[PDB]
């Protein structure tokens, strides 16, 4: 059988940039390869064909290359919506196998991540339980510390910690701090805070709210 | 006195050529590649070269020492050695007119490409004609172009629509009515078979100088040819690929006794009748083993022939020579080989030379398959026939045609798969058993032996001895109950055989079957006395 | 134009069977080999084999090989994939995809179709609204929440005012516990249109075939 390659699972670039993909195959392909888009949440969307060759509906930015085992996918221009899952794959011989992908991350400027705090619900109060969430949005890189406070103290139990994938407008990573906890040690504490550490600012941003009527 | 002693071979490369022309048939082009690529890829040759030792050369030898020793034909020669086994010449005599009906109609195709091949542009080329549907896409067109499943392309479109005509026959049911230049182009051949037969031995023998010699001329040229064309080292390389784990398939190694045995074809009698003619103190030892070797030499090289133009094709295409070797038959030289051969420049010379070659590589085959029964018949009613040999290869010449005349209709190419796997395959193995079986036992290994010792001036060797013994006689009986076991399910141009086609097959093979235990039936309650008188004088040759 | 409507989500035990239906529109069904892909979670995409309308021929991987059929109806010019003997690595996203017979690619994908091969009971989803406190500084922009709790399998979906407008609502990933998914959402509206107007977000499960809508209030 033959096996499709993508040695780099992860390829960082920026808007703008030029970008090139390779791809590997066990043996000489001559020019046969499919270059597909898929984004996440969408099916996967073809572009490339015979590896020269753009399908219909495809902008004149999306380019391929290459006679032999390896090819390359060129983006001249990359968008923000042009964030996606790429995946090279061979038609010749059956079986018809694909590569294991290759994402591509984009690359921007910092942003400050917005905080927000949230005190539990009274329907989920009536339920005889309490969380209480931290929101962190539009933000950049994905690499954050999220650091939970009950009253004055770090609670490292019952904290997850939910990342988001890139953003297809601003190209800003979203994740969200929840913390769940018991209605009986809920009504037990009042002044909750969640801080979030991130390179933007050496100080970390804390946001705190009261549980007697806010 | 009066004629007596029969006649003799002109020159001893006449006959030598003459027996590697039998041998050399489009199958050796074609069938051996696909087989040897699909199972295995070059590591065929090793069970391809075990089951042509072990079983291929010694049925050859046997058939064909038995040939020069006695000198008598398909059925005179049993009754001088099991007179109850004389139907055998008779079994023959019906296989081959079942080989006969279908056989030249294929170079009748073949005939008429060759007639179609004197245009300047060839037809298969441009999709503008009168048979080709709104489906026809050929090259030197858009590009872009997205091939369909209802698509197809100008080489299968002429093929499909004019030639056979298939599209105007439903199936077995109906086939008719016969398409005439099919019908013209195989009276051709019947009448060019005719001058290189009618007069015996010596008019084929000098006729096959041109029709064994040309095929590897034309194998040679599209060698030098197919080497030279960009990419075609992907068929090369998907032909000679060696898969060992395809030989522990129980299956390759029939595929590789049914191949060596029906490319070679011993123990039909044509065989037979061509070394009747030779002399008694030629030597037949070397003749034989040399004559083998070219047939699996010449496919050999052929596979090289063929699978570099089908790599040469894939690579215009996109590789896996597999798919487009998809399909083996007559589509494969005739539509694949034949679409990669009108993309390269003097399409005309290559395209002529190759119809010719396939022409070429059916005229010596038929000569010989006629041969064998026309000897046979004439060394069984002599006298009573010889009066002219042409009156009886008159007979036979024309009973083949009106016996093609089935196969010359549209659906005619659905009757040439049904007479090639259910009808000639069971039958040949099964006559060629039973005359295996009855020279190494009942006429007895030994005295076979000492009719060598005779012959050659020395006894064959203890190799050959066990091979007829045994190892032989295992060899048919191999690819018998493994014919027999699995019997194919055939499909052809998009449209699967009736389930009730295997019995019309089984009825064909049978039918040539029928006549040697009713002959035994007939043989013993003729012969009087009990039983064990009977049959032992029975199996007693004739004395004197 | 040329569309792949494929069925809904699906849980199973493991060592039952599943059928998955796909629709095919805006061509011609009889000139395109029909096609099917699987893509399990975090990896890539594999091909399962393909199938002629015409005939019906089917073309398998040795891998698949006897554990996916294929079948095809041109009455309804609907593609069917049929599996046995289910299990874990079962579990992904498929896809029924139209080809060419050469060269071959896939043009048109379906939408996807969600497989959960598990024995754990499907377990409706809790929707709790998450709204911001009174004692929160009202800004240019507010950003609210709603949070889904305990549902199975992860099939779920959240939208917000009939899908107008989110030109900002961040989805949070769900997150797999003792056998229960559970996830949270969130939208970013200027203070202009809040309170003074209705937002309401909307849970949806699939699988358990419920719909809990929650208006969020401060
Ligand atoms: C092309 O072939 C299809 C089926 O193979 C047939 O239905 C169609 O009529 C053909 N086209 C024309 C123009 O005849």
């Amino acid at each position: 059988d033959i096996v499709m390659t993508q040695s780099h699972k992860f390829m960082s670039t920026s808007v703008g940039d030029r970008v090139s993909i390779t791809c590997k195959a066990s043996q000489d392909v001559s020019t046969a390869v499919a270059w597909y888009q898929q984004k996440p949440g969408q099916s996967p969307k073809l572009l490339i064909y015979s590896a020269s060759y753009r399908y219909t509906g495809v902008p004149d930015r999306f380019t391929g290359s290459g006679s032999g085992t390896d090819f390359t996918f060129t983006i001249s221009s990359v968008q923000a919506e042009d964030l996606a899952v790429y995946y090279c794959q061979q038609h010749y011989s059956i079986p018809r196998t694909f590569g294991g992908g290759t994402k591509l991350e984009i690359k921007r400027a910092d942003a400050a991540p917005t905080v927000s705090i949230f005190p539990p619900s009274s329907e989920q109060l009536t339920s005889g339980g309490a969380s209480v969430v931290c929101f962190l949005n539009n933000f950049y890189p994905k690499d954050i510390n999220v650091k939970w406070k009950i009253d004055g103290s770090e609670r490292q139990n019952g904290v997850l910690n939910s990342w988001t994938d890139q953003d297809s407008k601003d190209s800003t990573y979203s994740m969200s701090s929840t913390l769940t906890l018991t209605k009986d040690e809920y009504e037990r504490h009042n002044s909750y805070t969640c801080e979030a550490t991130h390179k933007t600012s050496t100080s970390p941003i804390v946001k705190s709210f009261n549980r007697n009527e806010c | 006195g009066s004629q007596g002693e029969r006649e003799t071979w002109g020159k001893k490369v006449d006959f030598l050529l003459s027996v590697i022309g039998y041998a050399v048939d489009l199958g050796n082009v074609w069938r051996f590649p696909y087989i040897c690529y699909q199972n295995g890829g070059g590591a065929f040759l090793l069970p391809y070269t075990i089951m042509a030792i072990f079983g291929g050369i010694p049925l050859f030898y046997m058939e064909l020492a038995l040939g020069q020793y006695h000198r008598n034909g398909c059925i005179s020669i049993w009754r001088k050695i099991c007179p109850i086994f004389k139907g055998i010449g008779y079994a023959i005599c019906i296989i081959a007119f079942y080989i006969a009906s279908y056989y030249n109609t294929i170079m009748a195709w073949a005939l008429y490409y060759l007639i179609s091949s004197f245009t300047d542009q060839l037809p298969w080329t441009s999709c503008k004609n009168s048979w080709n549907t709104g489906n026809c896409t050929n090259y030197f067109s858009e590009d872009n172009i997205t091939w369909t499943l209802h698509s197809t392309s100008p080489a299968e479109e002429f093929y499909t629509r004019h030639v056979l005509q298939i599209h105007r026959s439903k199936g077995l049911q109906d086939l008719g009515g016969i398409s005439w230049q099919l019908a013209l182009c195989i009276m051709l051949i019947f009448t060019v078979i005719y001058f290189s037969i009618w007069k015996g031995v010596k008019t084929s023998g000098k006729v096959v100088w041109v029709t064994a010699t040309f095929p590897y001329i034309a194998l040679s040229v599209l060698l030098v040819r197919g080497a030279t064309l960009p990419g075609a080292w992907r068929g090369v390389l998907f032909y000679l690929k060696p898969n060992w784990q395809k030989l522990l398939e129980t299956g390759v190694w029939i595929d590789a006794a049914a191949q060596i045995f029906f490319s070679l074809g011993p123990g039909f009698g044509v065989l037979l009748a061509f070394a009747s003619y030779n002399k008694f103190n030629n030597n037949c030892y070397q003749d034989a083993l040399v004559t083998s070797v070219v047939n699996c030499m010449t496919s050999f090289v052929s596979g090289f022939v063929i699978f570099t133009v089908l790599g040469y094709m894939a690579e215009m295409r996109n590789e896996d020579v597999s798919e487009v070797a998809k399909d083996a038959g007559p589509s494969l030289l005739f539509i694949t080989y034949a679409e990669a051969i009108a993309n390269m420049p003097a399409s005309t010379f290559f395209a002529i030379i190759f119809f010719l070659m396939l022409i070429t590589l059916g005229l010596d085959s038929s000569f010989a398959g006629l041969e064998g029964v026309i000897t046979a018949v004439l060394d069984e009613f002599p006298h009573v026939w010889a009066k002219r040999r042409e009156r009886f290869v008159l007979a036979v010449v024309i009973t083949c045609f009106f016996g093609s005349l089935v196969t010359l209709t549209f659906g005619g190419a659905y009757v040439v798969k049904l007479l090639e796997e259910y009808a000639t395959g069971p039958a040949v193995l099964t006559v060629a058993l039973i005359e295996a079986v009855a020279v190494s036992w009942f006429y007895g290994i030994t005295q076979f032996c000492r009719d060598v010792k005779e012959m050659l001036g020395f006894s064959p060797g203890w190799f050959w001895r066990i091979c007829w013994v045994a190892i032989s006689p295992l060899f048919l009986l191999f690819i018998i109950a493994s014919f027999l076991m699995s019997p194919p399910q055939l499909r052809l141009f998009q449209y699967n055989y009736p389930y009730w086609s295997i019995i019309l097959g089984y009825a064909i093979g049978t039918s040539s079957f029928i006549c040697i235990p009713t002959y035994i039936a007939y043989r013993l309650i003729i012969t009087p006395g009990t039983f064990k008188e009977r049959i032992i004088k029975s199996i007693t040759p004739e004395t004197p | 134009e040329v569309q792949l409507q494929q069925s809904g989500p699906e849980l199973v035990k493991p060592g039952a069977s599943v059928k998955i239906s796909c629709k095919a529109s805006g061509y011609t069904f009889t000139d395109y080999y029909m096609n099917w892909v699987k893509q399990s979670h975090g990896k890539s995409l594999e091909w399962i084999g393909n199938i002629n309308p015409n005939n019906g021929g089917t073309s398998y991987n040795q891998k698949f090989k006897g554990k996916a059929t294929l079948t095809v109806d041109k009455s309804s010019t609907t593609a069917y994939m049929e599996l046995r003997s289910l299990t874990s690595e079962d579990s992904a996203v498929y896809y029924c995809t139209r080809s060419p017979v050469r060269p071959y690619y896939f043009d048109y994908w379906g939408q996807g179709t969600t497989l959960t091969v598990s024995s754990a009971k499907t377990t409706p989803p809790s929707v709790y609204p998450l709204a911001p406190g009174c004692g929160d500084t009202t800004g240019s922009s507010v950003t609210l929440g709603c949070l889904v709790k305990g549902y199975f399998p992860e099939s779920v979906t959240v939208t917000w005012n009939s899908g107008s407008l989110s030109s900002s609502v961040h989805t949070f990933p769900a997150l797999l516990q003792s056998g229960l998914y559970t996830m949270s959402s969130s939208v970013t509206v200027p203070s202009s249109t809040w309170p003074s107007q209705t937002v309401t977000c909307s849970v949806a499960h699939p699988a358990s075939s419920t719909t809990v809508d929650k208006k969020l209030e401060p």
